DNA sequence: CTTGACAAAAGTGTTAAATTGTGCTATACTGGGAGCTGTCACGGATGC
DNA sequence: GCATCCGTGAGTCGAGGGTAATAAGCACAATTTAACACTTTTGTCAAG
RNA sequence: UCGA
């Protein structure tokens, strides 16, 4: 919206058109930093008010949402590796 | 120009409107017709089969002649499944392609046959399976066309038999949901089936595809 | 031993082998009748999927249900001065009410017909807050027709968690 | 720390699931409507969930990072930030077991091609309405012992274990 | 035609007010209500397509 | 500098509107022929020409 | 007017049923301080 | 969904015609079908 | 379908007559009392060999399974119990068996007069529990009713049951009702206050002013009283509620989220931080440290002059004066360099 | 940077006033309740 | 195997728009919260 | 509901 002070959307269409232009980063970082990320944003802002060039983000942070919701599915999410083992997504976060 | 309803019925395989008949071999021609159901008789040398035609649609062969497989009968539409078994998978890809190219280059649209042709190996990449042999498949268990060629190979190689199939052509949504990545195919739609056969399964994705990744 | 319901089906497939319908589907598939080959393509499909994966089926049947996290079910006020929230909150709510009465009625040695039908409202009432829709009108929001959106229900759909924001944002 | 090549799925179990959790979700209430905290055990809880606010506990005897993680003893909430109420889940623990509805009434249907039952079948017997066969224990039915794997009904069930009673007015 | 569907709803605030009581103090004044009504017709002019 | 309890609640006007001002208009809780939200002091409303 | 079936006693009352919008110049309500329309509709005519 | 009594009969299947206020049926429907079907009537309603 | 459901499991079993109903309330009352009796007997408790009576009446050990993980020991606390009173006389066992048939009858009984429960409940519908959910609670009221009631009190026990009926409905609508939790006593007056609400908004033929309304209440109440009490009335708006003129516009997706930093902020943040950790440096270096204390810079946790006076081994004092000058000092550097001027709110 | 004096900020102990949770009411109340439409295409299970 | 049903979909971004209204009660026990009294800490001040 |  306007007044509400927000961004244009992503289509599903624009991120296909982007893909065939073979943009990777872009794309990558359209997905993660420029949007929702995590600490992606913030690095971001920290990175180019500082004059440096923003890191690579790591959680899309709606990804993050969608797994805690499989998780009240009773969808065990598992997030492998190079070679079938457990990756934590989720920082020192519900380790119990 | 039947135009993209046309379209739509050659990309999802859908069974035409007007479909047309086709032989399943190459037999001799025959008529038969008893002013009540017009019938044609299709006889090789040691075989026969009729087909039950109604009197309105128009035929296209004159009778004693010859004919070949999977060709064709009335005019109209023919059903992709009917020729994928009949005449080959070769002739389905070029029927399919140029079919498509017919109806867009009749609009006045012209586009190389490139990426039609990807999407169209992209709808009989998968086989249905045919007496397993040695390897731990099932009768009627259907899988792609890569895999199952690997293990074929790889049963060559152990002096083991390997599988008969039947490549078996499908309609693009089809091959969306049966995708490698349960991720895509959970993107596209039918959502909780796709989740379901997923999980229960156990499947892992290796992210192999692109908005199979998007998503992560 | 007649028991109806959900705790039935928990014994049963709590007691089932994959092993013997294995074997014993191949056995049964290779029947020259196409019928019941057909049967068992499918049958031991679904069977193979439950072998290979290490997946016992009777957490089908699962008993703790999963809770999801309170900031993800928000509820916040605006200028207006008054309080939101999500539908999931309004349902997890009320399914633990179920469950709780139940609970309730169960020790006390409640007559076997209330205590049944309470059971029954306990699966609807879960299955409710999954798939909302699938059986019977969906629970809404007592007097407004808006349907009370369900996990399933974000989860797939145009505007679902996927579509809108995972492929596109 | 480690690269994502790999997204797995899988059926979550009972007791991993219980795992999941911190805490089961007793009172099926948002908060207080005075003091708009998290009630006791209220779906919104920050006592096993996450903190209210972030990097401090609940009553406010820890309000800073110099306690880090440890649990309050005047209060029961772990000392850090907010995040983890996006993060950390809840459980109920249900009374009798229940399915879920999703491989119930789904197309392939999975505990249904597995049990060897059908769709309106196996939708009366899960639902708590019609009894099933479990172990008849050289029971008769009609001239024909029942066996399991098999479905009955009310009357039929308290006949074959109460016995076939008449009243005559 | 609210009306007469909404002066319905208003109709079940009459017939079952007026048994659950004393038919000694009785009369439109305590046996009639608006919401129904009112909030019918109130919702007529707004939500409705 | 005093914390001062009181944090200005103040209402600017979006980017792209501005210009002079013509209507003013407020009306308090009680004011002659005026209802408020329950739970709410004052309004204000003013036009932007 | 409300009248026992029994006693056969007329009691007479009039009452409030409240505030329904009303029509102003132009034919446009105004409901909750906006000036607002009943857009037209249609559909086919009752009958066989 | 209720048991298929007698005097039930005679309730359920009313109120789907022969009660004016559930089955009314515009002045314009009674008009038009009347006028149409080459025969006449009054009640708004099916039978009364 | 659950609701006809319940419809068509309710009517399988007669209600009763009066004969039927007196003999009910006979053997259950009778049974009772047997287990009073035989609570005189080996010695048990009231309320023990009762659910003891459930444990080998209600079913097989189903019935103590699982009542969560912990309700009550089933292979200690009972089962002894169970073998310590079948070593007993004709007496405590024919007490026993009364027990056995009494609890029975008090199902039964039940059963019946939850036909007549599910009447009552039948017509509370629409208080955010749509049908089942509603009746179900209303149910139980009936059950503490059963075992309060008295054959000798000459009522048909549809009364007290009924009252009993509409206890429970009430106390769990009390309970539930909006998605805030409210207390019963609240709710209790609030229904007052909408009922008065109500009347007078029918008798003076317009909707009542806070004050007259208020006033028509009594004693105390005013008009804040009921704007108050109105103001926690209604309850959460779901987030799911479509807006505009279509299905796609939503409501949930247009909250902003404060409750976590922004990049503008996080930056923000980051400056003061650093900006002012280069700005400390200037500072005569005891001064400096302990400005880290009685500021809460340090741990996070702000230190008394006590304590940053019981680290340097200086009074209390010191640190004051000291807080004084190095506050000044920093004073002089900060109306110079004009750097930090920002962050002025 | 220091000592004593002292005002206020703050800590703690004990109660009064409020808020909130519980139980019960006895003539007799004993099987709901509400409706809705003018697709379309295909895939699957299921009843012919 | 042949007709006949539940089930799943169906175009992009936007601009705005929006705000609302049912239900029993009374005594009393159990706490919670507000009040009040007063000890201690801490920050300030006069002045070494 | 209206632009494109
Ligand atoms: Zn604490």
């Amino acid at each position: 919206g306007k007044a509400q002070f927000g961004g244009q959307r992503f289509g599903e269409m624009e991120v296909w058109a982007l893909e065939a232009y073979g943009a990777a980063h872009t794309l990558q970082e359209m997905l993660t930093i420029k949007s929702d990320d995590i600490e992606g944003r913030n690095a971001a802002y920290q990175a180019i008010i500082k004059g440096e060039d923003v890191p690579e983000p790591s959680v899309p942070e709606s990804f993050r949402v969608l797994v805690k919701e499989l998780q009240a599915l009773a969808l065990d999410v598992q997030t492998l590796d190079e070679k079938d083992n457990p990756v934590d997504i989720f920082e020192g976060l519900a380790s119990k | 120009t039947q135009g993209l309803p046309r379209v739509i019925e050659l990309f999802e395989a859908r069974r035409p409107k007007a479909k047309a008949v086709i032989s399943e071999i190459d037999g001799v021609v025959r008529i038969e017709e008893g002013e009540d159901r017009l019938s044609v008789f299709v006889e090789s040398e040691g075989f026969s089969k009729e087909y039950k035609l109604p009197k309105d649609a128009r035929l296209l062969v004159k009778d004693g002649d010859y004919v070949e497989a999977g060709q064709p009968l009335t005019r109209g539409a023919i059903d992709p499944h009917q020729l994928l078994e009949a005449k080959g998978p070769e002739a389905v890809e070029r029927y399919l392609v140029d079919e498509i190219q017919k109806v867009y280059r009749a609009q006045g649209v012209k586009l190389h046959d490139k990426h039609i042709e990807i999407v169209v190996r992209q709808m009989l990449k998968y086989v249905e399976v045919t007496d397993p042999g040695d390897s731990r498949l099932l009768e009627g268990q259907v899988l792609e066309k890569w895999d199952v060629e690997a293990l074929n190979e790889r049963l060559i190689a152990e002096g083991k038999v390997p599988v008969a199939w039947k490549p078996l052509l499908m309609g693009v949504t089809k091959s969306a949901l049966s995708t490698k990545s349960w991720l895509s195919a959970a993107s596209f739609q039918n959502t909780t089936h796709v989740l379901t056969e997923a999980a229960i399964a156990g499947k892992k994705d290796e992210l192999i595809g692109l908005k199979e990744n998007v998503i992560l | 031993d007649a028991r109806m319901g959900a705790e039935a089906i928990q014994e049963l497939l709590k007691e089932l082998d994959l092993e013997k319908l294995e074997r014993e589907l191949l056995e049964e598939m290779k029947h020259p009748s196409r019928a019941r080959r057909a049967k068992a393509r499918k049958r031991l499909e679904v069977v193979r999927a439950f072998l290979d994966s290490g997946n016992r089926p009777e957490w089908m049947i699962l008993e703790a249900v999963p809770v999801l996290p309170p900031d993800l079910r928000p509820m916040v006020q605006v200028d207006g001065g008054r309080f939101a929230t999500s539908d999931l909150n309004d349902l997890y709510r009320r399914l633990i009410n179920r469950n709780n009465r139940l609970k309730k009625l169960l020790a006390q040695g409640a007559p076997e017909i209330i205590i049944r039908n309470e059971k029954r409202m306990l699966q609807e009432a879960v299955d409710a807050v999954i798939d909302n829709g699938r059986r019977g009108s969906p629970v809404t929001n007592p007097g407004s027709e808006r349907p009370l959106r369900s996990l399933t229900d974000i989860l797939s759909g145009k505007q679902g968690r996927f579509r809108q924001n995972l492929l596109g944002k | 720390k480690k690269e994502v090549r790999k997204v797995r799925i899988a059926l979550a179990s009972p007791e991993k699931i219980r795992s999941w959790s911190y805490g089961e979700v007793e009172k099926p209430e948002t908060i207080n409507y005075r003091t708009l905290k998290p009630e006791r055990d209220g779906l919104f809880d920050e006592r096993i969930f996450g903190p209210i606010k972030d990097y401090e506990c609940a009553c406010g005897k820890y309000k800073r990072q110099r306690f880090e993680g440890k649990v309050c003893e005047r209060c029961g909430v772990e000392v850090t930030r907010s995040i983890v109420r996006r993060y950390r889940m809840g459980h109920i623990e249900l009374a009798t077991p229940a399915a879920h509805i999703w491989f119930v009434k789904d197309v392939p249907s999975k505990i249904g091609t597995l049990l060897d039952l059908s769709a309106t079948e196996l939708e009366q017997v899960l639902y708590f309405n019609k009894y099933i066969v479990l172990d008849p224990k050289g029971a008769v039915l009609d001239g024909v012992p029942v066996e399991k794997r098999q479905l009955l009904t009310d009357e039929e069930y308290r006949e074959l274990r109460y016995g076939k009673q008449e009243t005559y007015p | 035609d609210q009306f007469r569907v909404g002066l319905a709803r208003l109709a079940r605030g009459v017939r079952e007010r007026m048994v659950m009581g004393s038919p000694d103090t009785l009369t439109p004044a305590k046996l009639v209500n608006s919401r129904p009504l009112e909030a019918a017709l109130r919702e007529f002019f707004s939500r409705s397509q | 500098e005093k914390a001062r309890d009181v944090k200005d609640t103040s209402l600017r006007v979006p980017p792209g509107e501005g210009g002079i001002v013509v209507g003013r208009l407020r009306l308090r809780r009680g004011d002659p022929g005026v209802e408020l939200k329950p739970g709410v002091r004052e309004v204000v409303r003013v036009f932007v020409a | 007017q409300l009248i026992h079936k029994d006693t056969g006693l007329i009691k007479e009352d009039e009452v409030f049923l409240g505030h329904l919008p009303l029509m102003t110049e132009d034919g446009s309500f105004i409901i909750n301080g906006a000036d607002r329309v009943i857009v037209s509709q249609i559909h086919r005519s009752p009958g066989v | 969904g209720d048991p298929p009594k007698k005097d039930k009969a005679l309730a359920y299947l009313f109120g789907l015609l022969a009660d004016p206020k559930r089955y009314d049926l515009g002045e314009a429907g009674r008009y038009k079908a009347e006028e149409k079907l080459g025969v006449g009537l009054s009640g708004r309603t099916l039978v009364r | 379908d659950p609701v006809r459901q319940y419809l068509h499991e309710i009517g399988q079993v007669p209600l009763l007559t009066l004969e039927e109903e007196i003999d009910l309330a006979r053997k259950v009352e009778e049974g009772m009392e047997a287990i009073k009796k035989l609570s005189e007997a080996t010695g048990l408790d009231q309320e023990l060999i009762r659910e003891v009576v459930r444990a080998k009446i209600l079913g097989t050990a189903r019935i103590q399974k699982i009542p969560g993980l912990k309700e009550k020991p089933d292979p200690k606390t009972v089962e002894e119990v169970d073998g310590k009173l079948k070593s007993l006389p004709k007496e405590l066992k024919r007490y026993l068996h009364i027990a056995r048939e009494g609890e029975a009858a008090r199902q039964h009984l039940i059963e019946a007069n939850l036909r007549l429960v599910v009447s009552i409940a039948k017509k509370y519908t629409g208080r955010g529990l749509s049908f089942l959910d509603l009746i179900q609670e209303g149910n139980q009221g009936l059950i503490r009713a059963v075992e309060k009631f008295e054959y000798k009190r000459r009522f048909k026990f549809s009364t007290y049951a009924t009252w009993w009926i509409r206890q429970a409905i009430n106390r769990a609508i009390a309970d539930q009702a909006r998605t805030i939790r409210i207390p019963v006593h609240m709710v209790e007056t609030i229904n007052k206050l909408s009922r008065t609400a109500r009347q007078l908004q029918q008798e003076l033929g317009r909707e009542p002013s806070y004050e007259e309304i208020a006033e028509a209440m009594g004693p105390g109440w005013d008009a804040k009283r009921v704007e108050e009490t109105l103001k926690i009335a209604q309850e959460p708006v779901s987030l799911e509620t479509p807006i505009g003129d279509e299905k796609d516009s939503f409501y949930g997706d247009f909250i902003p989220d404060e409750n976590l930093p922004s990049p503008v902020e996080a930056a923000a943040q980051s400056l003061l931080s650093e900006e002012l950790e280069k700005a400390l440096s200037k500072l005569s270096e005891r001064e400096a440290m302990v400005l880290k204390l009685r500021k809460g810079l340090i741990d996070g946790r702000e230190h008394t002059l006590e304590e940053v006076g019981a680290y340097f081994g200086v009074t209390r004092e010191r640190i004051r004066q000291i807080e004084n000058k190095a506050l000044r000092k920093l004073k002089y550097h900060e109306s110079r360099t004009r750097k930090l001027r920002d962050f002025l709110e």
